[PDB]
């Protein structure tokens, strides 16, 4: 799940680069913290995308 | 198409029909080849006795051109 | 034939032959020389087409030639090649008739439940007729290969 | 919107009948079951977020293609919409548990549900599987807790699956 | 100029793959592996 | 229906072989004759009603057949005979186009001699009507085309007679 | 019903049922036995309540039953007693449901327009319902009489 | 047209287009330029055929313009030439379409009932159409007129 | 229904005039485009079942539609969906041959939206199926024929939506 | 189920249920515990019946797992075994219901044109359900294997 | 139509899994009720016409409905009302045997309101007739099986509502 | 709605993979055509009254549609037809610059057939108006931009027909 989330983050980053609008990133990352923090480390995600 | 000249008699089993029923009791007919199987099965599950059947049109052993 | 279909259509409508189908009979009766050229080419070269098409079918789908398949053994592969000879003969009958009614009245009606009973995959039969069509089109002239391949891929479409 | 009392009153009004002993028995049975219905609804009031979260965490493992690409629960927007739908279903199931009648489910859940789900491509089979997962969780939690009557819990979810589900046989 | 023709030009075909059995058939994939 | 082409195909299929040169020559003959067949069919379709009307007018009208006491007296019998002659002309045109009389044997010559013998239809008068139709068509469509039309016409005349 | 009102009030603001609505539904459930007893004695005495209240109505308002009146005649008198029985049945429905919305939905929407089309004095219909209230309140305990007279006075307020 | 007729037949047998009908559509597509030339000549000269064939009709059948006739009168002869122009336009439509179904749909279905209600001799209208094909055959080249006269032939067969 | 030729003929007949120059130009355009349409119809009639096969494998197999509870779970539902795809492909071939989408209005799109709405059929899933039909057809049939088939199948999708 | 089938037949004849089918519903609800015992037998043996039946199918017809076959590859064999589990579930539903309607409405109507799109051999799926029948009779008791074999044989008859 | 057994099989089938323990409990509950259902169906099937006779005598006879001017006046309309009450009794017996009202939803209530409104059939009088059927059947069979019949008879009434 | 970029990203998202080999080609073709498509939009938006003027003058004026008895007789109907042609030109510009006809599907073709069949607007005359639009735009903007507008204008024409 973590590996496909990382590859999916990079995939949607490239898709937003192509689209020219970060709206896809905003929609698909705005509410993600509460669902992802139950079984995955939120600081590890921050350092990962960093 | 090749046709069947058939002759059969079908009796009534359920009702005593008070109208004239000889023409649809005993009849000689011309049925098509593709409909002959279902026509024979229809009258033969109905319960009639077929007395005669021939090929009115066409020839036996026709590989092509029977239509 | 095309003339047979025109006659039975005019008889079913209870009328004389229409101008369009009369012109079709005239153009077919002029182009019959080219149609018989396609016919004599196919009859002269019939054996190499079915041999190459059977070999290409066998390498494409080896489950037929595999044990447990529909044609296991040399006599059953020869029976499959004989069926391909029958289909090529029906294609020649179609291109000399100018219409697909000989292929209907010999080798198209009931063929699905025929190969259902035999256990033969009719999609693999369609693949065999595709191989026959492409080897024949590679062999003979392209302007005539289009006319032959129209009847070939009608046979393919009815197989599939 | 009708509860059991309202639908019994409507059924007797249609025939123009006064309420007889059978109607008194039905209302009496509803009134003694009402304490258990209140207890079950107050139970699922507390745990509802955990119920919908574990319902998603079971449904997306029974059918894992919902969270793979080309599944309808792929993105987190679709995920939050699906969890909001499950919260809707649990809220109206609480309403039907209180009302002891599924007319609230019919009127406010099911009358356009196939239309919306076919319009937006939303599957119905995984949805009713999530309904039955929620039903099994509420039944197990009621069996674990001190609930004397647990038979009425499965009725609104089974009604929702029967009404929403495509007729197989 | 003639590079206006995006839609009116020759279309670029996409490479669209056939859908495969998914993770709901992991049990049957393991079963087929032990079948071999 | 059996034509020249389907006859070639069936004569190949009865032994299961392909088309040889012997079956090729008659097919080439049919391809050579087909243009004349289409031209004759176009002329016959152009004058289909007028041939029947003119042959009826100079063959059997004002005679004992259409007189009272004749078979063709009543207007119903007259319309039936006109329909029969139009059917003979149209189906003989079909046979002329197809190159074979199997269409006549399968559609017209199927239980018609016994029907005419039962109904009392005059065989000699139908023979005279068929000959009048044949000579009018031979005068109209040409010499060789009219003779080739008359081959099927007197074939069906001998079949009905 | 009270259950219907509580569920509707929760659903309008899109939440689960509040503790206040749970307490209200609990009070409804606990008072269900007394409400069922009130409805049972009303439907048991449904004939004598209509009879005595119709007698008191026709003594107090002879104009509606005198010739020229709306209910003059035995058929129209029986129809008036049928209307009184209808409203007593709706009162029993409201007593069972714990509120006034079945009476409102069945026999109190468009009642003024209906009786205006019929030519019936709506104040005399309200007097009939008031006599039903008095006769029924004489047939129960004091709290039961007050509880049933609440629904009766709702019908009085909707008619006048 | 012939395309619509072939599509209707293929839909009736619930199948795709046979290669014979594909060949007939292909040959119609290749040979449509001659039909366009024929229709262009007819619409260029469309008053001349109506003029000469109306003159020849009034010569051969002067009972038409005799008193007591259907087309006796100036306006009646104008409507006669109007019908001739209608049938000429329909023949151009049929030549363009390559099949006679537009002619049948516009001006050959119910023509007997129409002219029976109008009192018009249908064989005299057939004579007028035959004279139109005579004038058009005189006006056009030999093969083009031989191809274009078959639509006139179908009109003659339906009307007479 | 009508083709492009009969559309021109019907428009000229409604106007009451003969075929003018622009009508001749449109007819010449259709006669220019006819050969590609004929060979495209031959290709699609060859690959009729296989286009449906790879399209449904491209879009709908191993999905929620064919999973239990979806509208293609049972065998009769699968057979009905394959029947619908065959109908759409055959009528799109007919519209491609005619050069007009009138047959789609007369035969297909006249009541099919209400039919699917009564049946509970997911029109989004059918739209994705017809997009897969577009892709597989344009893969096999060429470029301009792919454009024509895509236009008529998108017309079917627009009638569904 | 048997109740639905009997009601359908009685409704088709427009009559009530005869005491014969009433006695069969009596016998069915007495033997419900037994037929549920076969139901939990197959439910417990779900992952084993189709395991041995798939092994026997693959050793009997190796063309299925051969290259070019319908079920070549791990993914395709997993889909094949999913179809095995689907049909075993349908047979479980049939022996639960006491009638073949839940089998035939889900997995038997349109199955031929369902699998001809996928190229799946119908006789091979029939042989697969044969091996399901023998494995179920192997690890299940005799007379109840005869009852389950009745519905398995109905699957064989409707499929092959 | 669906009984309790086919409802359970449907609910498990659209999930794609086998019958779990709750399904077993529902089936055992239906098999427990099946004895009473079969006995009640046998009693109703025996005394089918007597129930309709008693209900018609209780609710419809000697009223304005069967008087001149009413819709049960003409004897074809009387026999139609008898046939309708036999319909309601037989399909209520069917729904009792199934344990579900899907048979009434599919064949009884399918446009019955539109049918009765087009014919002019009194909805209130036929609701009272079904009520009389319910009372006579509950008197004939018992409290529990009469209540079970009355559930589907009131379902037919509320469909007529 | 969606455009070519959204279609590419949606297809790649359904696949779950990146933009590997042909999505990049479609995007670079779109961005290569984009500046000239914007220039064509500038020309059409600047001259937009002239295109509908020459289109109505070329195709629909001096006809049965504009004379009494026609669908463009009254001034309200004429101004509505002018506004409809402006709608067609503007939404064709929208689809031409988006690179996808989804805007035509969701805001034009969703209800155009039903509003024209309810109103009585001649479909063939509307098609001729859009054809006059597409040749006027091809003359006024260029051959390549004329074809890039004309594919969407012919999509609207196919939606009409
Ligand atoms: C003198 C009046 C002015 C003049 C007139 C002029 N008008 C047109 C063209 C048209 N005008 C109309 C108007 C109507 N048709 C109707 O049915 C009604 C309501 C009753 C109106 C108002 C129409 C339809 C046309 C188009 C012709 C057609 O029937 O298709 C023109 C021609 C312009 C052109 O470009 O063709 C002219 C010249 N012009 C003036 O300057 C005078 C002030
Ligand atoms: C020339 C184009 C033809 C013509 C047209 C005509 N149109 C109308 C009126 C309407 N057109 C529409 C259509 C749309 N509205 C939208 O918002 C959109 C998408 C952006 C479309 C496509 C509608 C809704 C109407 C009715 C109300 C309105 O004016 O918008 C009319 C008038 C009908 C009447 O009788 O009033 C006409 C005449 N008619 C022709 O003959 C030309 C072929
Ligand atoms: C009674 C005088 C003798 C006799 C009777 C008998 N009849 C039948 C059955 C049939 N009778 C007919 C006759 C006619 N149908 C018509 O339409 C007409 C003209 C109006 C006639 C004369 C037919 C067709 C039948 C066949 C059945 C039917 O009803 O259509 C039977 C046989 C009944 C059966 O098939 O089981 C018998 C025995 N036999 C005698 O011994 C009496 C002296
Ligand atoms: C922990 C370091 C990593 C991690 C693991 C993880 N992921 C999930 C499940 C989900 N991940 C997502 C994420 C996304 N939604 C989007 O739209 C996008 C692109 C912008 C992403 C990346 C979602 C929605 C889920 C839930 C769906 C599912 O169940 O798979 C889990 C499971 C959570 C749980 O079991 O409660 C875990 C443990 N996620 C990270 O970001 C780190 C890389
Ligand atoms: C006079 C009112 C109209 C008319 C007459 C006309 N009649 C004929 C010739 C024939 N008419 C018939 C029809 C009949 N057969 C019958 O049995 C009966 C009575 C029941 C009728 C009316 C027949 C058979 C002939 C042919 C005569 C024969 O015996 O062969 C003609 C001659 C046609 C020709 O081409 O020579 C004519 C002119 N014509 C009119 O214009 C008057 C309106
Ligand atoms: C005309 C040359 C002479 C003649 C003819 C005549 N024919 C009939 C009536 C019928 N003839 C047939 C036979 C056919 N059926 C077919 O399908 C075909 C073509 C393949 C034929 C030839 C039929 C069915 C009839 C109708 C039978 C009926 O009467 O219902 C009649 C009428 C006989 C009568 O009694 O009415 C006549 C007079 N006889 C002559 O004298 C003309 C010279
Ligand atoms: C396949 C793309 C998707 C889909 C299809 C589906 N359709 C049905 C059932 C029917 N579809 C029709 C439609 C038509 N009527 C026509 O006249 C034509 C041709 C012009 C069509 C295409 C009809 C009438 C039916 C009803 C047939 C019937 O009564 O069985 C089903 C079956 C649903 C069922 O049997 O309950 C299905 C599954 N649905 C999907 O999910 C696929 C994505
Ligand atoms: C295994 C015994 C044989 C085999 C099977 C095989 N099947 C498929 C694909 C599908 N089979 C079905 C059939 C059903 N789905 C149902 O829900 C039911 C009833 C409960 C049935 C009968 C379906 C729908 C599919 C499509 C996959 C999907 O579910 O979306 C395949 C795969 C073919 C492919 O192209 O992927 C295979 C291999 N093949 C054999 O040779 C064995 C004899
Ligand atoms: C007298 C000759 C016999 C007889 C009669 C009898 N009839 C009834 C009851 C009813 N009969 C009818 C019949 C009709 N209604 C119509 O409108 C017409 C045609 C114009 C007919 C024939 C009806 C409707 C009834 C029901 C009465 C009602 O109006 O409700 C009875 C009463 C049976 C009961 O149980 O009440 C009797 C006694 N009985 C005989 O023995 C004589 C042979």
């Amino acid at each position: 799940k973590s590996l496909r989330d990382m590859s999916w983050f990079l995939r949607y980053t490239t898709y937003a680069i192509v689209a020219g609008d970060p709206n896809i990133i905003v929609v698909n990352t705005r509410g993600l913290k509460e669902v992802i923090e139950n079984a995955c480390s939120i600081d590890a995600t921050i350092v990962a995308i960093q | 198409m090749r046709m069947f000249r058939i002759t059969a008699c079908v009796p009534s089993q359920t009702r005593i029909r008070t109208q004239r029923e000889l023409q649809n009791t005993y009849f000689t007919k011309l049925v098509p080849y593709d409909n002959w199987f279902r026509e024979q099965q229809r009258i033969m599950k109905m319960g009639g006795k077929i007395v005669k059947v021939e090929l009115a049109t066409g020839r036996p052993g026709t590989n092509a051109g029977l239509a | 034939s095309i003339v047979t279909k025109s006659i039975v259509n005019a008889d079913a409508e209870a009328r004389y032959l229409s101008p369009g189908e009369l012109d079709r009979i005239k153009a077919f009766v002029t182009g019959g020389a080219a149609r018989l050229r396609i016919a004599e080419t196919l009859t002269g070269s019939r054996e190499t087409i079915v041999k190459q098409a059977g070999d290409r079918l066998f390498q494409k789908r080896p489950d037929i030639v595999s044990p447990g398949g529909n044609a296991y053994g040399e006599e059953m592969t020869a029976t499959c090649l004989r069926d391909m000879d029958y289909y090529l003969r029906l294609v020649t009958y179609g291109v000399v008739s100018g219409d697909v009614t000989p292929i209907e009245e010999i080798g198209l009606v009931g063929v699905r439940e025929m190969y259902r009973s035999l256990g033969t995959p009719i999609e693999a039969v369609a693949q065999s007729v595709r191989e026959m069509k492409e080897v024949a089109s590679g062999l003979m002239s392209s302007d005539d290969a289009a006319e032959a391949s129209a009847y070939f891929d009608f046979v393919i479409g009815k197989m599939s | 919107m009708r509860d059991a009392v309202t639908t019994l009153i409507k059924n007797y009004d249609l025939t123009g009948r006064y309420l007889d002993r059978n109607a008194m028995d039905e209302l009496k049975a509803y009134f003694e079951s009402g304490s258990a219905r209140i207890a079950a609804a107050a139970m699922i009031n507390a745990n509802s977020a955990t119920i919908v979260k574990r319902a998603a965490a079971q449904l997306f493992e029974e059918i894992p293609e919902l969270i793979r690409p080309s599944g309808n629960a792929y993105t987190t927007r679709r995920f939050s919409a699906c969890l909001r739908d499950m919260d809707y279903y649990l809220r109206y199931a609480s309403y039907a548990l209180i009302a002891a009648d599924n007319n609230v489910l019919d009127e406010r859940v099911l009358q356009g549900l196939r239309e919306t789900y076919n319009s937006l491509g939303v599957p119905i089979g995984p949805t009713v599987r999530g309904i039955q997962i929620m039903k099994e969780m509420i039944e197990a939690m009621a069996e674990d807790s001190s609930l004397n009557s647990t038979d009425f819990i499965a009725s609104p979810f089974d009604h929702m699956t029967r009404e929403l589900s495509e007729l197989s046989v | 100029p003639s590079q206006v023709a995006f839609a009116s030009g020759d279309p670029i075909p996409q490479n669209v793959a056939r859908r495969t059995p998914g993770p709901s058939l992991n049990r049957f994939k393991e079963m087929a592996r032990q079948v071999k | 229906m059996q034509d020249a082409i389907t006859a070639v195909i069936n004569s190949a299929d009865v032994q299961g072989k392909y088309l040889d040169g012997a079956a090729m020559d008659k097919l080439k003959s049919y391809f050579a004759s087909g243009e004349l067949r289409v031209r004759a069919a176009s002329v016959i379709s152009a004058n289909a009603a007028t041939i029947v009307k003119e042959a009826v007018a100079k063959s059997l009208l004002y005679s004992d057949v259409t007189r009272p006491g004749g078979n063709m007296y009543t207007t119903r019998r007259y319309a039936a005979c006109i329909r029969d002659l139009d059917y003979y002309l149209r189906y003989a045109t079909y046979a002329m186009l197809a190159g074979d009389a199997s269409i006549l044997d399968e559609r017209v010559l199927n239980g018609l001699k016994e029907t005419y013998n039962s109904l009392g239809v005059p065989i000699s008068s139908t023979v005279q009507a068929i000959q009048a139709i044949k000579e009018v068509t031979a005068s109209l469509v040409g010499a060789d085309a009219g003779k080739e039309m008359g081959v099927y016409l007197d074939y069906i005349c001998s079949g009905l007679s």
